[PDB]
């Protein structure tokens, strides 16, 4: 009683209940370096202006 | 009547002298610290500056890879 697949059939995307458990770490990594300190605040002028030599502002 | 018409007592120029150090002063602890901060941010690379490129991690494509082992 065995009916052949149409076309279009077998290249279905199906899903399979599985008692595995998820793998958490397939890839073996390590622990990602912490980012930088991401400063943040408001603007405040610059202290005396450029201070570049003798320029005031 | 020359000091009374052509110049000032001698406290606005002793207060206007202390004014101008303390301003030449802070002026000169701002660039030492600020030599030394970009010392340690390129040697280190932690802070804000110096910050190099490296590849954006959104390029990389999660999918399968019609092979099981990537
Ligand atoms: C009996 C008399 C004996 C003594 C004679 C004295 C002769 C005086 C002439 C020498 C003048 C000295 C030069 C002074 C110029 C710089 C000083 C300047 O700072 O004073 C200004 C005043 O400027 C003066 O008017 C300049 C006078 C220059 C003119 C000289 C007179 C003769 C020149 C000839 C002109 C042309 C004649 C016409 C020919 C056809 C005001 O500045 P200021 O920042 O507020 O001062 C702050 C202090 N306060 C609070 C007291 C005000």
């Amino acid at each position: 009683g065995w009916v052949r697949p149409d076309l279009g059939e077998l290249s279905k995307v199906t899903k399979v209940k599985t008692d595995r458990p998820l793998p958490e770490n397939p890839y073996h990594s390590r622990a990602r370096p912490e980012p930088n300190p991401e400063a943040e605040g408001d603007l405040k002028p610059a202290k005396h202006g450029s201070r570049l030599f003798f320029w005031t502002m | 009547w020359i000091a009374r018409t052509f110049y000032d007592g001698p406290e606005k120029n002793y207060e206007k002298t202390m004014a101008i150090l303390q301003i030449e002063a802070e002026k000169a602890e701002l660039r030492l610290k600020e030599l030394e901060v970009r010392r340690l941010m390129r040697a280190r690379g932690d802070g804000p500056w110096y910050q190099y490129p490296t590849i954006d991690k959104a390029l990389i494509d999660h999918s399968p890879k019609t092979t099981p082992d990537n």
